[PDB]
């Protein structure tokens, strides 16, 4: 409830499910994938788009039912003169799978000759640098994109949502609901006590 | 594997490192322009040294990839300017000889003092405001007898060195090397060979000749009263009575040639003082102009990084009118904003140049330039010409809906632009054509000054007031020759200025002449212009020209429709003088 009307995120979009129905819906596993990219490559992050990011880095399924959280971070981790703190792989000899972290750090072989790790002919260096500078345009500013994945299995989900609790009124024959039991009657005072677990 | 597949991988590796090195060389140059210090100079040389060293290494590895193995019709156009060797294509012994001449010609031209006197605006104001025969002649003869003599041995060796340098990159001569920019080497069908550039230019120049004959006869008959024993109505005009040292800018001759003195011209200087512009404005007005055309809005970093103020004489700055392109979405314009009349049209001219850079923003660094050298300047000429219309400036903020205007007012506007736009047009057609015959081998080494004065009386109409010999040299003393800059790019700028204006004014529900066209509330005329700007160099200029005008070849008809009321008035006025100019005539 406080994440939608926060009035502090640059891009807050959801796919698959509605952003107002997941507040009370139960979820089994709630993942959190954070990554800083450019400002123009944000359009590639969508369930149904490709590019040099959703293919060789962080790949997302086409039927992703979640939300995409991304805000502006120009006055945070950005300096003038050239950004050399974030890297990214340009090409790779294979195609990654959705929900998989890049572990193998090899050299892209464009030709038919082995590279043996050393950079040379037909052995380009895939890890390139960005350019997060406060004097560039809009498509060159860093944006911390956080992707929240919602996956439900057969295990009992323990992460649901808070319930809006009202007040308590008696002396009337109205309807009430006290945890599961939904009765309609007049709530009067009692003298007996129950058990501290029932 | 695949040669074409490995070609795109080599481009992505170079583009990710070229934008970082080029930005550091441009950011250090911006700090020197804001504050002239001795520290920012070393920052640009260190950043520029890494760019020249990295470009040479990538040009050698690009020679292994065949050029014919490109099917996308895009990589072939990018590897043409990458596999070049530059001036260092010859041997190591002749490498320092060619670069030394480029420094000797630029030093004498910059230090050319007449005893004292500076260069610009030193000798420019003397040859303009003088009105005397025994004053401006001494300033013109001393420049050809001192500067031309020292540049004579350097100009002779400049032809033999540039001839072998051009042939080393598979060409013909120096003039043929400049023809490769206009040559189509990508999409088939819409090709444009280098041999076609020889023709067309020579055919369209003959149809515009009757327009120049009526203009040259009116100026000669007007200045006849000032020089009765020197300017004949049936003769010609000397080389010093043109209001310029080299006969390039003829705008200064408008003060001594007024066809109507009873109708004042437009003036937007007093209108800016009444409405009180903060001196930080002008750009705010210039912003809403391109919105009504339909070109997208400007960026956000332009209003926070580009210095749009005037510090004055208390701060060292060199706010020269030059559009900068740092890259990576950054766009800055270096210009001192003042509350005058010339700055209102100058800001609109450079705003069209930075708009072209914003079109191909998503394209790589190898596609961040115009289609040719004569096309990037034509984008800003159509913006300042449409904004200089007296009718367009009346329906906005400045000016008065009370200022009357008629057919007599448009005569003074077409004549003023005829001494700058089409005034230097015959000079460009003669200066560039004369050098093509020397660089190729059609003129002997001892007939340079002989053929020079022969082509003047047949194209422009300029005689020699002083009988020169052979050791003299005239084209060597020029800002574009000493700096090794092409001059053919200015010829296509004049022709393409009226072709793009006629296309936008036609779809905007407006017919007739083009001296009163107003580009406002015309969405169709704005979306069509963005078609060829977004492409850039990915498509040839012949295909991009058809999307706006409708033809692949340059035309001269739109250049005549703009000066239609001016050509009509000169017909019923130049009846007492001779239409044209005489060749066998000398003032001495």
């Amino acid at each position: 409830s406080v994440l939608y009307n926060s009035a502090s995120f640059s891009t807050f979009k959801c796919y698959g499910v509605s952003p107002t129905k997941l507040n009370d819906l139960c979820f089994t596993n709630v993942y959190a994938d954070s990554f800083v990219i450019r400002g123009d490559e944000v359009r590639q992050i969508a369930p149904g788009q490709t590019g040099k990011i959703a293919d060789y880095n962080y790949k997302l399924p086409d039927d992703f039912t979640g939300c995409v959280i991304a805000w502006n971070s120009n006055n945070l981790d950005s300096k003038v003169g050239g950004n050399y703190n974030y890297l990214y792989r340009l090409f790779r000899k294979s195609n990654l799978k959705p929900f998989e972290r890049d572990i193998s750090t090899e050299i892209y072989q464009a030709g038919s000759t082995p590279c043996n790790g050393v950079e040379g002919f037909n052995c380009y260096f895939p890890l390139q640098s960005y350019g997060f500078q406060p004097t560039n345009g809009v498509g060159y500013q860093p944006y911390r994109v956080v992707v929240l994945s919602f996956e439900l299995l057969h295990a009992p989900a323990t992460v649901c949502g808070p319930k809006k609790s009202t007040n308590l009124v008696k002396n009337k024959c109205v309807n009430f609901n006290f945890n599961g039991l939904t009765g309609t009657g007049v709530l009067t005072e009692s003298n007996k006590k129950f058990l501290p677990f029932q | 594997s695949t040669i074409e597949e490995q070609a795109k991988t080599f481009l992505d590796k170079f583009n990710h490192e070229a934008e970082d090195l080029f930005y550091q060389s441009s950011l250090a140059s911006w700090n020197y322009n804001t504050n002239i210090t001795e520290e920012n100079v070393q920052n640009m040389n260190n950043a520029g040294d890494k760019w020249s060293a990295f470009l040479k290494e990538q040009s050698t590895l690009a020679q292994m990839y065949p050029l014919q193995e490109i099917q996308n019709l895009t990589v072939k156009l990018q590897l043409q300017a990458l596999q070049q060797n530059g001036s260092s294509v010859l041997s190591e012994d002749k490498s320092k000889r060619l670069n030394t001449i480029l420094n000797t010609m630029s030093t004498i031209y910059s230090t050319g003092k007449v005893c004292c006197l500076l260069l610009e605006p030193g000798l420019n104001e003397i040859m303009a405001n003088s009105l005397d025969y025994n004053e401006r002649l001494w300033a013109w003869e001393s420049w050809r007898s001192e500067v031309g003599k020292q540049l004579r041995p350097l100009y002779e060796e400049y032809v033999v060195l540039k001839n072998e340098m051009a042939r080393a990159n598979h060409y013909e001569d120096y003039g043929d090397y400049w023809r490769g920019d206009y040559e189509v080497n990508g999409v088939d069908g819409y090709d444009y060979s280098r041999g076609q550039l020889i023709e067309d230019v020579e055919h369209t120049f003959e149809e515009i000749k009757p327009l120049y004959e009526h203009l040259h006869a009116y100026v000669r008959a007007k200045l006849m009263n000032a020089y009765p024993s020197y300017i004949s109505p049936i003769g010609c005009l000397p080389a010093h009575l043109l209001g310029d040292m080299w006969g390039r800018f003829w705008t200064n001759l408008y003060s001594l040639t007024v066809p109507f003195g009873q109708k004042p011209n437009i003036d937007v200087t007093d209108a800016m003082v009444d409405q009180a512009w903060d001196a930080q404005r002008i750009f705010k007005e210039a912003e809403k102009f391109f919105v009504s055309v339909g070109l997208p809005n400007m960026t956000q970093g332009f209003w926070e990084n580009s210095m749009l103020t005037d510090p004055g004489n208390v701060q060292k700055a060199v706010c020269h009118p030059t559009a900068w392109d740092l890259g990576k979405g950054d766009f800055r314009i270096l210009m001192c904003t003042k509350v005058t009349m010339d700055d209102f049209l100058t800001a609109h001219h450079e705003m069209g140049h930075i708009q072209y850079d914003m079109a191909y923003a998503a394209q790589p660094f190898l596609l961040r330039n115009g289609a040719n050298e004569g096309f990037h300047e034509a984008v800003g000429e159509i913006m300042s010409l449409s904004a200089a219309t007296p009718k367009h400036l009346k329906s906005i903020g400045l000016l008065s809906p009370d200022f009357q205007e008629d057919n007599e007012t448009e005569i003074n506007f077409l004549l003023k632009q005829a001494l700058t736009i089409v005034g230097t047009l015959p000079f460009t057609y003669m200066l560039e054509k004369w050098r093509w015959m020397v660089f190729k081998g059609e003129i002997p080494k001892d007939q340079w000054m002989k053929k020079w004065w022969e082509m003047k009386r047949e194209i422009v109409g300029v005689v020699e007031p002083v009988p020169h010999d052979e050791t003299y040299c005239d084209p060597a003393s020029l800002f574009h020759v000493s700096n090794d800059y092409s001059f053919i790019r200015y010829y296509t700028r004049t022709l393409y200025q009226f072709q793009f204006q006629e296309a936008l004014c036609q779809a905007a529900k407006h017919e007739g002449p083009l001296h009163k066209c107003d580009i406002s509330n015309s969405t169709e005329a704005g979306q069509k212009l963005f078609n060829m700007l977004r492409l850039g160099k990915s498509e040839p200029w012949t295909l991009a020209l058809e999307n706006v005008v409708g033809a692949k070849n340059m035309n001269v008809r739109p250049l005549l429709n703009y000066f239609e009321p001016l050509f009509t008035w000169l017909k019923d006025q130049n009846k007492n003088s001779f239409v044209g100019w005489s060749t066998d005539w000398s003032p001495y």
